[PDB]
């Protein structure tokens, strides 16, 4: 039986998100893909540092963010800008939403050497798309 | 009003510094996604528009004819024999070397310079002359 | 028969944001650009306004006093053209000789005590100290008044 | 989930809104917006080339989605 | 097999065109494929073939420190190392191992 | 009510040098994403049109990439998982354009390229043949 | 315990249907669900479901949407960048015209991706394109100059293509490319003693 | 802080093969050609020969950066078939899918 990225069913209990639910023979037909750059493109370059970037920054906002992210990150690149695109809960005061996306919008220009915006939306409660 | 400016005047620190006040009176948050481009594109973080591969890599100004026409250099080697048949084939292939700076191209000829130098009693012998 | 080529036309680097940014008003639904745009992080009162860009400018300096604290971490340039603004600042002299050149970099640093202490040095030890050195050094003093000027932490 | 009729009522008012707005998005009337340039600007404004349409993005007249 | 005309014609477009002029075997022509490119070892995918894992570790290790990090794996074998003392499972000090 | 009064205007200065001719740009993206091609595609067109400049646009094949991976961490040898990656493609032909209105519509298309899109722009410049083989000097 | 923060309604809730949606979207910018007023749902749905809102959708911030791009921001934009454009002559009509005022062609390519480095190796490559016939050549020259370049001339359209990639710089690489027309077109003119060999 | 010792010697080897790469391709050049006199080119061998070892490109292993395996790995992304798979299966790898046809 085939394990990769398929959450199994329980009892009907487990909460999962759109992401969560589909295996990856739904990806591209069903589900996006969470990063977009030109490095797997054909006769493109630098797919191997693009992907470690990417690696970094998830486990960087996960926890730089600590119990607030409520979905995966989008990376975006768009020339020499880096957007992050982040669904994070209610539960942190904004002022501290405000200090996070400040220190590490600036942390992370200075270590990959490129604008780097971050992009928060808020939810109330982590998206369930269905109940496995 | 004066005429002649002082190009070469010294920046005093009370001159540093009132251009700093000068600089705070128009001091405002941006007000939409373009300014904030427009601030990046001054302060050189963002790529300037539209894309040219080679911004900011200027390789020394050098011409061409310092990358591909490389015989002046081996005026301190033989005229003829193996070592200038040698010499031949390494400037040929420098100069087709688009991945080397002018300078770098000249270390490795002044390299082999150098190390037949050091082996002229063995040129000797099979009678080779360097130098 | 001739051809009359048209003359170039040649503007700034941002002549062409500056153009777009002309065609577009201010969103009057929204709170200025520099808040989060999401209905619980955008500010709900003028003092949230305030207080909020404030604790992003805090989040901006603690990045900063990291940065420039193990700058090691951040000195790998991958950036093409190189970008002298996103590499840490180096606010230590690095020359440790005693001497009138070593005396400048500490004034060009805006260190007061450093700069009296290898001046005074400097002059026990009867070496010539220029002229325009010991103004710049007046300057240096003359403004803050024989104080430090604001660091980041120490 | 069961969707009171209360709902679907406001799901409309809200699709005949979105639908001024997406007209107006495009400089289109908003009085001859049809579905088929609905589809279509939501198509170039939302481009999705995800191969099950059903995936897509979709602006429908609620009676349609649920 | 040429003749001297074709011989002396090629000849001539080497000298214009930047290639070898004398006669050169194949063996002596890899002098000039190796000084056309750049070694191997020279190739930026060769020697930054590897991220720095050095700066990721020594990085986010600070941040952590510094409290502006969770590392949620470190917190893991934190308390795994903790709980090994209250049991008796302790590191012993170099030099005084179980074998003296 | 609270609208600008006047305006300020980029400055745009006309030089004394001659413009650049092209007699071709071959804007060639690459993307993943048709629709996302489609969209840029209609967003460089209607561009294109209202700036004056003639424009073609074709799709040339899309290239499929390939490859095979163990499925399993140990053994299990004829079990594979098979991946790939879709290159899909458009090329805008833009023709008879000067070289200062090829920098505007190039600086505004390729700060729009969406993301995940590359852009190679092959340009054709006109040229006039140097002084010195006017003539043979023998 | 102090009250708990309540989010503000989304300011779509604000916004005319007679706006200027350019203003809201002015750049590209992710999808944001308060501010964008139109019921869009996306997501495969489940049996007897919908598609998911827009609220909290990752699967509407994975698109490059084209918001910022609308067919009336559009023609805004082109209204203002149509003081930057020149004029193409009106003389040269056909690329007959053009090939006759101006025989030589001069290809580069610029490579747009995304990352932190803009540097390409193939952005050095030119391509110089020349017809033969546009060059004073006689018949003596002709001939002579076709045996030198070889392959990089074409009898079939009579085009002589030299492409120069040898130099770090792309400004290098056509001052070499026009380096070469010189020296070829000079030495076709010249007449050596062994040519009479032929 | 590499993921292994194993990795630690490639880290190594790189740089060594790095510093030591033109001085090996000039002594190279020497040898690999019939121009120059086998009294010179047997010089040439000793030198090469006395360089030290981690100095030889050959010597370098192509290994996982996140996990340091040797065999397996995609150049491209210089990850190994087991890592590559575990993010190109969550969708955060661009543009790759899984493949039908
Ligand atoms: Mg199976
Ligand atoms: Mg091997």
């Amino acid at each position: 039986k085939n394990r990769a990225a398929r959450v199994r069913v329980s009892k009907g209990d487990k909460p999962v998100t759109y992401e969560e639910a589909h295996a990856p023979h739904y990806i591209a037909h069903r589900k996006g893909w969470l990063s977009l750059h030109t490095g797997n493109l054909d006769g493109e370059d630098h797919a191997a540092e693009r992907t470690v970037e990417d690696v970094f920054l998830r486990k960087f906002m996960w926890g730089t963010f600590p119990g607030c992210l409520a979905d995966q990150l989008v990376l975006k690149r768009r020339g020499n800008q880096l957007e992050i695109c982040a669904v994070v809960l209610r539960q942190l005061s904004p002022h501290k939403y405000y200090f996070l996306v400040g220190y590490s919008e600036t942390l992370l220009s200075y270590f990959y050497k490129c604008p780097v915006r971050l992009h928060l939306q808020t939810v109330p409660s982590k998206v369930v798309y269905k109940y496995l | 009003t004066k005429e002649a400016p002082e190009t070469d005047t010294s920046p005093s620190l009370w001159d540093v510094e009132f251009a700093k006040q000068l600089a705070t009176v128009n001091e405002q948050p941006l007000q939409n996604g373009f300014e904030e481009l427009i601030q990046w594109t001054k302060e050189g973080k963002l790529w300037e528009f539209p894309i040219n591969n080679e911004a900011g890599f200027d390789d020394d100004g050098s011409e061409f004819h310092e990358h591909i026409f490389l015989e002046k250099h081996l005026e301190s080697f033989p005229k003829q024999g193996p070592i200038r048949h040698f010499m031949e084939l390494v400037t040929c292939g420098l100069s087709k070397n688009p991945y080397l700076s002018v300078k770098q191209k000249v270390e490795h000829i002044e390299w082999f310079r150098n190390y037949f130098n050091e082996k002229k009693d063995i040129l000797k012998e099979s009678n080779i002359q360097f130098n | 028969e001739e051809v009359v080529i048209p003359k170039k036309k040649t503007w700034d680097k941002v002549a062409v944001l500056q153009a777009l940014a002309s065609t577009v008003n201010r969103d009057t639904t929204a709170v200025p650009y520099v808040f989060q745009d999401d209905p619980y992080l955008m500010p709900a009162s003028s003092l949230e306004s305030r207080s909020f860009l404030l604790a992003k400018k805090s989040g901006e300096n603690v990045a900063k006093f990291i940065i420039n604290s193990y700058p090691k971490y951040f000195q790998k340039d991958i950036a093409e053209p190189h970008i002298p603004c996103l590499m840490p600042e180096y606010f230590e002299p690095q020359i440790k000789d005693i001497s009138e050149a070593a005396l400048k970099e500490r004034i060009e640093l805006r260190k007061v005590k450093a700069s009296v202490d290898m001046f005074d040095q400097l002059l026990q030890a009867g070496t010539t100290v220029s002229l325009e050195t010991t103004n710049s050094l007046l300057d240096l003093l003359c403004y803050y008044g024989d104080q430090e000027p604001s660091t980041d932490y120490h | 989930e069961t969707y009171t009729e209360d709902f679907i009522k406001k799901q409309i008012e809200e699709f005949n809104i979105g639908k001024r707005h997406l007209a107006n998005m495009m400089g289109e009337d908003p009085e001859t917006f049809t579905q088929e340039d609905i589809d279509r600007a939501i198509a170039y404004l939302f481009p999705s080339g995800l191969f099950e349409k059903r995936a897509r993005p979709v602006m429908k007249h609620p009676e349609q989605i649920f | 097999s040429l003749s001297e005309y074709a011989f002396r014609m090629s000849r001539l477009s080497a000298r214009l065109f930047g290639e070898v002029t004398r006669p050169t075997n194949s063996k002596s022509m890899k002098v000039v494929k190796l000084f056309s490119e750049l070694p191997l070892a020279k190739k930026k995918e060769t020697y930054d073939w590897y991220p720095n894992h050095h700066t990721y570790a020594e990085l986010m290790q600070t941040l952590r420190f510094l409290g502006l990090y969770r590392d949620e794996h470190q917190d893991f074998m934190d308390e795994q190392k903790r709980l090994k003392k209250l049991r008796g499972k302790e590191k012993p000090k170099k030099g005084e191992g179980k074998r003296a | 009510v609270d609208v600008p009064k006047d305006l300020t205007k980029p400055v745009v200065t006309i030089s004394d040098e001659p413009d650049i001719l092209y007699k071709r740009l071959s804007v060639l993206v690459k993307g993943h994403d048709k629709a996302v091609l489609d969209s840029y595609e209609y967003f460089a067109v209607l561009a294109a049109k209202e700036l004056g400049i003639s424009i073609k646009v074709h799709e040339p094949p899309r290239k499929i990439e390939r490859f095979t991976l163990l499925q399993s961490v140990h053994i299990y040898k004829k079990h594979r998982v098979q991946y790939e990656m879709r290159t899909l493609y458009r090329c805008l032909e833009l023709e008879h354009l000067t070289g200062s209105t090829a920098d505007v519509y190039l600086e505004y298309i390729q700060r729009n390229l969406p993301e995940g899109v590359a852009m190679e722009v092959t340009k054709t410049q006109l040229e006039q043949l140097p002084e010195h083989i006017k003539e043979p000097i023998w | 315990r102090p009250p708990r923060r309540k989010a503000l309604p989304p300011r779509t809730e604000k916004m005319a249907v007679d706006q200027d949606w350019p203003s809201v979207y002015p750049v590209a910018a992710p999808f944001k669900p308060s501010a964008v007023p139109l019921p869009v749902r996306m997501g495969y749905p489940v049996k007897k479901g919908v598609p998911m809102a827009k609220e909290g959708n990752l699967e509407l911030l994975k698109i490059p949407n084209f918001l910022h791009l609308t067919p009336v921001a559009i023609k805004k934009h082109c209204e203002a960048l149509k003081d930057f454009c020149t004029e193409w002559p009106a003389a040269l009509d056909s690329d007959e015209k053009c090939e006759k005022h101006f025989p030589i062609e001069i290809d580069s390519t610029d490579y747009v991706s995304s990352g932190p480095s803009v540097r390409n190796p193939r952005a050095r490559v030119v391509v110089l394109r020349v017809k033969l016939s546009s060059l004073n050549l006689d018949d003596h020259a002709k001939k002579k100059l076709i045996k030198l370049v070889g392959e990089r001339y074409c009898k079939t359209t009579d085009v002589l293509t030299i492409k120069t990639d040898r130099c770090p710089l792309r400004r290098q690489n056509y001052d070499y490319a026009v380096y070469l027309l010189t020296v070829l077109y000079h030495e076709s003119w010249n007449t050596e003693e062994w040519e009479k060999s032929k | 802080h590499y993921v292994d010792w194993r990795m630690w010697r490639d880290v190594k080897r790189r740089k060594m093969a790095y510093e030591y790469a033109d001085e090996r391709l000039r002594i190279n050049s020497l040898r690999k050609n019939t121009i120059l006199p086998k009294i010179l080119q047997d010089v040439a061998d000793e030198e090469i020969a006395a360089l030290p070892r981690d100095s030889c490109p050959v010597r370098i292993r192509n290994r996982c950066v996140m996990t340091s395996r040797p065999r397996g790995v995609k150049r491209r992304w210089r990850l190994s078939r087991i890592v590559f798979r575990h993010l190109a299966d969550h969708g955060q790898l661009s543009g790759i899918q899984r493949a039908t046809w």
